[PDB]
């Protein structure tokens, strides 16, 4: 597949082991963040004082995730959980292992 | 705006 | 030109005015922010009531951005200080006219 960078948000939709997840394609992070509030409360959580350059606090899930895309590729991701954020954040641990490439015409 | 980086 | 997204920074250089400047593609920012600690001391920034979710500099006049291949167009940034590097929000890269593509 194949997605236009433009004023629009770019935006992926996948699942996260069962879960379904949309989200925000952003580059400019090296790690995903799911917003707390789209976190189902039965997957466990640990805190963590990680710096990020948001908050230097975040909880990250305690078991890593399997990813899968509507192709039916796959991975493994271990995001972390903000509250207070608008929507969801894939960073290049997921895009890397999507393979994704920026092109120019 | 919005503005989502961070090492 | 073609760059694969990695663990790696994904950066770009180009010129603003004529003055050269390397930051991160940043897809998840609407607009452009380049470091204080970066921006020429004669360039005349402004005071906005524009939140970045900050009240943040502008540069007063629209840039003129060029890339080494002298593709070129307009971006008026945010100037910010203590941020560790510049970064390339979809208002640039909309008009590099860049596509994400997968295998």
């Amino acid at each position: 597949w194949v997605q236009p960078i433009t004023c629009q948000k770019p935006s992926l939709t996948l699942w996260l082991d069962d879960k379904m997840f949309t989200g925000l394609i952003n580059t400019g992070a090296d790690v995903t963040i799911i917003k707390l509030e789209d976190w189902p409360p039965n997957w466990p959580i640990t805190d963590t004082l990680t710096n990020l350059r948001q908050s230097n606090n975040p909880k990250q899930s305690s078991k890593y995730l399997t990813w899968r895309d509507k192709e039916n590729n796959s991975g493994l991701i271990k995001p972390f959980v903000i509250p207070n954020l608008p929507v969801n954040l894939w960073g290049r641990d997921l895009l890397s292992q999507m393979k994704i490439m920026m092109c120019s015409p | 705006p919005y503005v989502f980086a961070m090492t």
